[PDB]
């Protein structure tokens, strides 16, 4: 069908640069204008810049200085260009034909870029163990605490997948070390607690690490 | 620059009821006519349901439908349905003969509004695993509560703290529309050792509620 | 149809 596939973007340190780019598929780059667009992690969306049908790029304010969009017309791609990229830089970035006032509109599917320093670096994952005693009316709590990761992202399962009632993935936050730190929990009845095998599954691909942490009952 | 505005940033509301999102540009958008409305949901693309001010795009409900002229714009959203709450942006085109931009509203968050919950509240000492590395993370949980708002304080040896501690929030509950909430109190193993009293206090309008541990007794 | 044409 139509299609506008995205590539590029990882890691940045402070001062680099980002190179993304879209490969329009069913369509020619040429017949339309497109944009660049981002949005930082629990922000809203923002605009870079616009590469007009006739092939002349025009940024936002802010971009202008140190960004570039340009089209392969020959490849059938736009590209993104942007330098002396800083901490908020990071956020997941988006090609897209916005639709504003004509029918046709379409997004790449975005792709994170992280501005960092920070060395790719799989979780530490320790346990938030339940109490054996309930305090709580006879439920428990209890998780796995995905610490000093990064970049962004991972998943968390329970179980393997079998165990998703209850279970509350939280968004990581960024500390002061640069690296990431997110909880997993799950809440269950405290009677389960000797006979059920609570496991959280960490998945985290960019430095190719899994991490299965069983979580037992704190004794005494 | 240019910039646009949407009324209001947040709104609670129930399925059925009738729903307006305005939005203001700072200047007459191109042609009078090029805005467009979005649907975004959490880890998901923004999704394009109307343009060009009032067209809406192929398979987007009838429930849907746009209005304004020039700088003002209105999304409204005629009978709510569950499918529909998410954050909504309006996007304006601009420019001259030889100038082209865009800018985007700052989102309207639409979640829904339900029945006053207090948080159960957990509170997780660091693990003796942890411990080992010389970092203590005190992790204090609000599970399924309403509404988002509310205050988390952490106590040690009942000495408020301040700046040590980092907060996450869940969206929305699918099933129950609640919220839950983590906050993390960092300390090195030193200053976690050096006390007795954790505690985490919740306050929510009325009522605040304080969940503690002593260290060392199960 | 859009801007800077």
């Amino acid at each position: 069908e139509v299609q506008l596939v995205e590539s590029g973007g990882g890691l940045v340190q402070p001062g680099g640069s980002l190179r993304l780019s879209c490969t329009a598929s069913g369509f020619s780059i040429d017949s339309y204008g497109f944009s660049w667009v981002r949005q930082a992690p629990g922000k809203g969306l923002e605009h870079i810049g616009y590469l007009t049908a006739g092939g002349r790029a025009f940024y936002a304010s802010w971009a202008k200085s140190r960004s570039t969009i340009t089209r392969n017309t020959n490849e059938n791609t736009v590209t993104l260009k942007m330098n002396s990229l800083r901490a908020e830089d990071t956020a997941v970035y988006y090609c897209a034909k916005l639709g504003t006032g004509s029918r046709f509109a379409i997004w790449g599917q975005g792709t994170l870029v992280t501005v960092s320093s920070a060395s790719t670096k799989g979780p530490s994952v320790f346990p938030l163990a339940p109490s054996s005693k309930s305090t709580s009316g006879g439920t428990a709590a209890l998780g796995c605490l995905v610490k000093d990761y990064f970049p962004e992202p991972v998943t968390v399962s329970w179980n393997s997948g079998a165990l998703t009632s209850g279970v509350h993935t939280f968004p990581a936050v960024l500390q002061s070390s640069g690296l990431y730190s997110l909880s997993s929990v799950v809440t269950v009845p405290s009677s389960s607690l000797g006979t059920q095998t609570y496991i959280c599954n960490v998945n985290h691909k960019p430095s190719n690490t899994k991490v299965d942490k069983k979580v037992e009952p704190k004794s005494c | 620059d240019i910039q646009m505005t949407q009324s209001p940033s947040s709104l609670s509301a129930s399925v059925g009821d009738r729903v307006t999102i305005t939005c203001r540009a700072s200047q007459s958008v191109w042609r009078n006519k090029f805005v467009a409305w979005y649907q975004q949901k959490p880890g998901k693309a923004p999704k394009r349901l109307i343009y060009a001010i009032a067209s809406l795009y192929s398979g987007v409900p009838s429930r849907f439908s746009g209005s304004g002229s020039g700088t003002d714009f209105t999304l409204t959203i005629s009978s709510l349905q569950p499918e529909d709450f998410a954050t909504y942006y309006c996007v304006g085109h601009y420019g001259s003969e030889n100038d082209a931009y865009y800018a985007f509203g700052q989102g309207t968050k639409v979640e829904i509004k339900r029945t006053v919950a207090a948080p159960s509240v957990f509170i997780f000492p660091p693990s003796d695993e942890q411990l080992k590395s010389g970092t203590a993370s005190v992790v204090c949980l609000l599970n399924n509560f309403y509404p988002r708002e509310a205050k988390v304080s952490w106590y040690v040896d009942n000495a408020l703290q301040s700046g040590n501690s980092q907060e996450s929030v869940t969206e929305q509950d699918s099933k129950d529309s609640t919220y839950s909430l983590s906050s993390t109190l960092t300390l090195s193993k030193a200053d976690y050792e050096k006390h007795k009293v954790y505690a985490c206090e919740v306050t929510q309008g009325t009522t605040s509620v304080t969940k503690s541990f002593n260290r060392g007794e199960c | 149809g859009x801007a800077g044409a």
